[PDB]
RNA sequence: AAACUGAAGAGUUUGAUCAUGGCUCAGAUUGAACGCUGGCGGCAGGCUUAACACAUGCAAGUCGAGCGGUAACAGGAGAAGCUUGCUUCUUGCUGACGAGCGGCGGACGGGUGAGUAAUACUUAGGAAUCUACCUAGUAGUGGGGGAUAGCUCGGGGAAACUCGAAUUAAUACCGCAUACGACCUACGGGAGAAAGGGGGCUCUCGCUAUUAGAUGAGCCUAAGUCGGAUUAGCUAGAUGGUGGGGUAAAGGCCUACCAUGGCGACGAUCUGUAGCUGGUCUGAGAGGAUGAUCAGCCACACCGGGACUGAGACACGGCCCGGACUCCUACGGGAGGCAGCAGUGGGGAAUAUUGGACAAUGGGGGCAACCCUGAUCCAGCCAUGCCGCGUGUGUGAAGAAGGCCUUUUGGUUGUAAAGCACUUUAAGCAGUGAAGAAGACUCCGUGGUUAAUACCCACGGACGAUGACAUUAGCUGCAGAAUAAGCACCGGCUAACUCUGUGCCAGCAGCCGCGGUAAUACAGAGGGUGCAAGCGUUAAUCGGAAUUACUGGGCGUAAAGGGAGCGUAGGUGGCUCGAUAAGUCAGAUGUGAAAUCCCCGGGCUUAACCUGG
């Protein structure tokens, strides 16, 4: 399932922007909140504990990537199974998801809009070594290196896609993703590195949380 | 065995069929079980709203 | 028997049992004569009864009421006592 | 007698067969004396649908096991291919 | 075949001998070996070996109910 | 290359402290039940209790190419009442099949875990065995006879069925002759087999003797294998030996006699409990618990016992005797076993449809056509577990209204909403449409075969007979946000706080604990936290618990040194030089089934799932 409630309240609870809403105007002017935690109480005593901080970090990552706890636990288990740093692997998987990659490419202005757009099968993903495009209705599909992304002929002239592209241009395009606007074609040549990914997010806390 | 009836108010009496689960009542000696409310004949709490599922109260419409 | 084939098998088995029982007793009677000759401890009677017994065991062994190894072993066990005598 | 036969594994509405040498009496999914090959009804052209061990099959034929008709046809197709 | 060497505890039985075999078994959890002795009955056709002798036996078809071993050779004689 | 990755604590004894020591919580888990709630798919799972009683339907048939025949159905031929186009009886003439005889199957498939502490299992071996069907070989398959079911006649019984006379055929039965092997042998010699059918003098399926393989079963040996010493002795066919019998085979398996042996603190006997295993959870590991699903072995088929047949049974849907229970009876007598698939009653917290097809992979029978197959493949029901997806996506301010709190005016709900612009995955409609199919039969060519281009076998072609699932997987379009959010919790452990009502009352609690008039702890509203087609409670297992401590604990005072010595079994044990290689280490082989765990690849739109190594 996908969260259906107010996007801003999540970011206000976390205390920093989650990217749920496309940045057409400044985040501060748009909502004029998130200086204090949501709800009536606002600033409160009895500061949170370290376990609360770990929980907050996990909730941040899940909320940013629109991924439920069950899928997040499966991803963390796979990261621990895989060789190398578990947090790095988990972040890499969250990037690898189809909705996130299309959102980075800019076909969808926001991650939720990208997830809906993918679930609707407008986006086609070609795996490496495949000469025929296949429509996919699952936005959680992991992407292998060199995968290709196309918009269906019905969805070529979508207004929201066109409006999203220039917001994506203002935001910037990641190095690993290669986007051709004229053909609306996107290639996932390499997975994002941890140095490339935002520094502020803390992987270690998520690993701590799952160790009891 | 002796069982505890949770919630405010109950319809239980002699020769009423009830369902019994575990769970000791700390301050009641010799009471080691709880009566499931709304299971067979023990009616749920009338005006329960918060913890309805723990007392067998249907969702108000 | 809940099936006609089972009833047929039962009756065929009864007939086959009657025939096999008759032949089996035919084997036992000859072996008993040889044993009685052994008990008397007379070499000539033992030899004559053994000569009579010989063909019966193999004829019945081939028919299958008595196993081939059983017939061979009985011949080789009786001839041992006969030889030991006298 | 010993009959070489397909054994049904896989998932529902996705049959996968394992060619096995087993006693005729014993069931399809029961004990098998030896495993020689895998058969896949629905497979890609790049993927190898049929794999078998010719030396073991010839050995069993000489021994006297009676192959099943479907396995014999699969062997014929593999040999021609 | 399997060959086991052991002392002959008892020779009283006619045309028979009882041999004791010593073996070391590692305890699974604790991991320390314990000496274990099991009596095995063997068939001696001439009763060559008296009690206390060290004898070697091998597996054979059951001659009797409790004997499945035979005295192939005798190595050493009690003083 | 990879398989080599994994270890958290907290509350609570005190005025306070440290230790010790128990109790409780935070996790994963499950064939799970109950409460609220509930949109959709894929793959799995679904009587753990009463091995309690079973209504009903099906689950083991097939063969006419072994035989006599013709009860029915279709014909053909004539007889044709011909009724002129109605039509009837004779014949086994034909396709074919009721019943009866004779072979194969029914000992597999499927079910359950009652009994079983060791004729069980795992592991590694062995010797004294039989082994239908199957692969390779050899020697044969001659000649006879009397029977007998069906069929007839007459009986007997309400039925289940049975008794008499006579009588027909066989690949049914019994002789005789032959004997490559095979059996006995005192090795001088003795005895032992069988059946024919079909296609045009042949090839063919079958039969008899038997060698070798393959498979299967039986037998034996060493180890491992739950609790109980408040269970220390137990065995007398008992341990061994010879003669004899019994077995397919070793064996006290049995028997006559002889000797006095056999097991035991390394746990014998006697009891409680229990199918064992690969595995399944938990855990860093070592371990602990467990033995559903899938697969291997065992035991059982209402209870007890006996055996027949057969290669194989002491036989789930076979036989005989007895037993309790249910049914029919004309009162003398008869029938039965769902622990096979469904299904009913009952027990229970609790577990499903009295479904479809042999289309596929297998099994039984047949020369084939073809028949049976509740095995099997599917389908219906269940959120029961796992996985995936949807319940919309953007933009949106004097921050509308209302609810709640408030210092009564601000805050919060809150970009949340309304408005506005899009999108139609899933559900529903209209189409379209793979794959699971292996190519049967038939025609043609080639080789083998043979006297033969016949026949038969093999191979190579042409051909299109076959689909329960099914109104399929997928693909394309149709209208529109329109069909779909709930559960628990908010004193601390532990993420989330204020009012109103109540006043040690009602009530909550897993522990410390709250409730006696200003309750962050009870009940209700607002707000928020975590999960989300689920959420909690309960039950159970491991963890935390280094709290049974081998890894990995202690014994002066917290529990714990025996009152002291002696010594049995047992445990350990000085220095030097040799032999030995049992323990120990290293390498080789076989095995340690498959699945499952782990690693790397592949296929399902992803995932679960399947799958090669």
């Amino acid at each position: 399932a996908r969260y259906i409630g107010p996007k801003l309240k999540l970011s206000r609870r976390e205390g920093t922007d989650l990217g749920l809403k496309s940045g057409v105007k400044p985040y501060d002017v748009k909502t004029k909140k998130a200086a204090r935690p949501p709800g009536q109480h606002g600033v409160s005593r009895n500061k949170t504990s370290e376990y609360a901080l770990q929980l907050r970090e996990k909730q941040k990552v899940k909320r940013i990537y629109g991924v439920l706890e069950r899928q997040f636990a499966n991803y963390y288990k796979e990261a621990a199974r895989k060789r190398g740093a578990t947090g790095e692997n988990l972040l890499a998987m969250l990037e690898s998801r189809l909705d996130n990659v299309v959102y980075r490419m800019g076909f969808g202005s926001t991650r939720a809009e990208a997830r809906q757009l993918v679930s609707h099968r407008t986006v086609m993903v070609k795996k490496a070594g495949r000469d025929e495009f296949v429509r996919v209705n699952i936005p959680s599909i992991q992407l292998q290196d060199g995968d290709v992304i196309a918009i269906q002929e019905k969805s070529r002239e979508q207004l929201r896609i066109k409006n999203a592209i220039e917001l994506a241009t203002q935001r910037g395009i990641p190095e690993w993703l290669d986007v051709d606007h004229s053909k609306l074609q996107g290639t996932f040549k390499k997975a994002p590195d941890r140095i490339d990914l935002p520094a502020e997010i803390n992987e270690s806390l998520i690993v701590e949380l799952y160790s009891k | 065995v002796s069982s505890y009836i949770g919630g405010e108010g109950h319809n239980l009496q002699e020769h009423s069929v009830v369902l019994i689960r575990g769970g000791r009542v700390k301050d009641l000696p010799g009471v080691r079980y709880h009566t499931v409310r709304g299971a067979l004949d023990c009616a749920g709490v009338k005006d329960r709203k918060q913890g309805r599922s723990k007392y067998g109260a249907k969702k108000p419409k | 028997a809940n099936t006609a084939q089972a009833r047929k098998r039962a009756r065929q088995n009864t007939k086959r049992r009657q025939n096999s029982a008759s032949q089996r007793s035919m084997v036992r009677t000859y072996l008993k004569r040889v044993d009685a000759a052994i008990a008397a401890k007379d070499y000539d009677a033992a030899t004559e009864a053994y000569k009579k017994a010989i063909p019966v065991l193999d004829r019945m062994a081939d028919k299958g009421i008595i196993h081939k190894n059983k017939a061979a072993r009985r011949k080789s066990r009786l001839n041992k006592t006969i030889k030991g005598l006298q | 007698m010993v009959v070489i036969r397909l054994a049904r594994g896989g998932a529902k509405k996705r049959p996968f067969y394992q060619v096995v040498v087993a006693d005729q009496r014993r069931a399809r999914d029961g004990r098998y004396i030896e495993n020689i090959g895998f058969f896949n009804p629905l497979a890609k052209e790049s993927e190898e649908a049929v794999r078998l061990n010719m030396e073991a099959y010839h050995a069993w034929i000489a021994k006297g096991a009676q192959p099943s008709d479907r396995v014999a046809s699969l062997v014929r197709a593999y040999n021609k291919a | 075949a399997s060959v086991l060497t052991g002392r002959v505890v008892s020779d009283k039985m006619d045309k028979s001998i009882t041999v004791l075999i010593e073996r070391l078994v590692r305890h699974p959890l604790y991991g320390k070996q314990l000496r274990r002795s099991t009596k095995i009955k063997a068939h001696d056709e001439n009763n060559v070996c008296q009690q206390g002798d060290l004898v070697r036996i091998k597996e054979t078809r059951p001659i009797s109910k409790t004997k499945a071993w035979t005295l192939v050779d005798v190595v050493e004689k009690v003083e």
